[PDB]
RNA sequence: UGAAGACAUUGUCAGGUGGGGAGUU
């Protein structure tokens, strides 16, 4: 386990800036004085407390499996991909928000992209390819993805048209059981 | 269309300097950005790049002064760390 | 109820650490905010 | 053309008062500033929202009234219809004024000069300035149903 | 000489980890 370098943290924070607003809130000292840091273990980024990460040093490298909340993995080509295990962090400070109905939440959890007839609420003034976080009508976070068109463009859409490409949904927890 | 990383292209000295070039196929020594001040200065450029064009001249200046102040505070911490390393 | 008052004197300990030279008066308020924090803490479990 | 020349002389007097920090005059300046900012150029709207930020930081260095005056003026700028439709284009974020209003509520309860005996900014007492600030934050005329509940709580 | 105070800090052993630093193949 090692912390990120200059190149790795630029890539990680670039992916987080696509989906969130208050990125300085994440790197901010709390009441006790400790901070939240980033750790890398086996090509995987963990968003964990510094006090937790300091007392996890005594675990051997091969013998350590997880730490706090896993954001995602860095691939072989160097890109950083976000996972659904980062969704509570994304939902806390989501920039653009889309709400789906009960007839659209179940297709999303199976792995489908959001269709126009599934949407129950939009966020005004959303650009074309922006990072949105998907909720249901009960304000339960379901996943995140990228919008297909702008909000003004998607209001005129035929209701079988795609309004948000799916990237992660919380049915991935059923995959690893 | 192919990537410059795969081709063995030498680095060229421009107005942007080349700096000290690490040899190919050897240890590119990792420098860590665990420090919060070093985390803030990287965060300032990420937020500035995503925001883009601002019509206001004053708000465009404040977007740059935030990056400048982040660089100054990080440099003061690194100089104090260098002084502590020189003492040790 | 108490919370606006302790945070008021916490600023006051900051200015005297930076006014008068009343170390005896300064020490008496230190015990006073140590009291108010403790009874605030000790009531949160009930 | 005449409106351009009058707006230059009117706004120059406004900004020279804000620089000189005349207390009784700058209450009236913010009323004129909130009334007439939508006539002036689009680029200067974000400058006014940033000059108000610099004033609030200067009082943070009586002083409760100046900060609440500039806070209600910023909310009165985005109150207007044309400025509200330009939140996305003109990057006008009121997050500074919301957060500075939140951090000053404990200190405002302690200070005892909160009640001293048809405009919007130039009100006399600090309490009704606080009331009009919270009315803007918690009960906005636009998007009153799309308010973050965590900010409400 | 004023202030804090038997709590920190510090020191010695025995350990854990060490993708960072220095040496050998």
């Amino acid at each position: 386990m090692r912390p990120l370098t200059d190149q790795e943290m630029k890539i990680v924070l670039d992916k987080l800036a696509n989906y969130m607003t208050d990125l300085k809130s994440l790197i901010a000292p709390l009441e006790d004085g400790d901070r939240y840091v980033f750790r890398m273990q086996k090509d995987r980024v963990y968003y964990v407390k510094l006090s937790i990460a300091n007392i996890a040093t005594c675990v051997a490298r091969d013998k350590l499996l997880s730490l706090g909340t896993c954001l995602g993995k860095m691939t072989k080509s160097g890109k950083f991909r976000l996972h659904i295990t980062a969704l509570p962090i994304l939902a806390q400070n989501a920039r653009y928000k889309i709400w789906v109905k009960d007839n659209g939440a179940q297709p999303f959890l199976y792995g489908s992209n959001i269709v126009k007839a599934h949407v129950g609420r939009w966020t005004e003034d959303c650009p074309e390819h922006s990072g949105c976080v998907v909720y249901n009508m009960a304000d339960i976070p379901l996943g995140f993805g990228v919008t297909a068109r702008s909000t003004a463009e998607a209001r005129r859409l035929d209701p079988t048209g795609i309004v948000c490409f799916r990237q992660a949904d919380c049915g991935e927890y059923l995959r690893d059981e | 269309v192919y990537s410059e990383k795969e081709l063995g292209i030498p680095q060229l000295n421009t107005v942007t300097p080349v700096g000290v070039t690490k040899p190919k196929g050897k240890k590119k020594g990792k420098v860590f950005v665990d420090d919060r001040e070093s985390m803030n200065t990287i965060l300032a450029m990420v937020e500035a790049e995503k925001q883009g064009q601002i019509e206001s001249k004053i708000m465009r200046a404040r977007q740059l002064e935030e990056i400048r102040e982040a660089r100054r505070i990080e440099a003061e911490k690194k100089e104090a760390e260098r002084k502590a390393l020189l003492e040790n | 109820f108490a919370l606006p008052t302790i945070v008021a004197l916490k600023r006051w300990m900051k200015e005297m650490r930076k006014g008068n030279k009343n170390a005896k008066l300064g020490s008496s308020l230190v015990v006073l905010v140590q009291k108010l924090e403790m009874n605030a803490k000790f009531i949160e479990e009930r | 053309r005449i409106q351009s020349e009058i707006l230059k002389m009117v706004f120059a007097t406004y900004f020279r008062i804000l620089k000189a920090r005349v207390p009784h005059l700058m209450g009236a300046v913010l009323e004129g500033l909130a009334k007439y900012a939508h006539l002036i150029n689009q680029d200067f709207f974000g400058d006014l929202l940033e000059a108000l930020k610099d004033l609030i930081r200067d009082t943070d260095r009586d002083t409760s009234r100046e900060s609440l005056l500039c806070t209600v003026t910023a909310f009165a700028l985005l109150e207007g219809q044309d400025a509200h439709n330009a939140r996305s284009d003109l990057h006008l974020d009121l997050s500074f004024f919301i957060t500075n209003l939140y951090r000053s509520l404990l200190s405002l309860s302690l200070n005892p000069d909160l009640e001293l005996g048809n405009n919007k900014i130039n009100l006399q007492t600090t309490t009704v300035l606080l009331l009009r600030c919270l009315t803007s934050v918690l009960l906005p005329p636009w998007n009153i149903r799309s308010v973050p509940p965590i900010r409400l709580a």
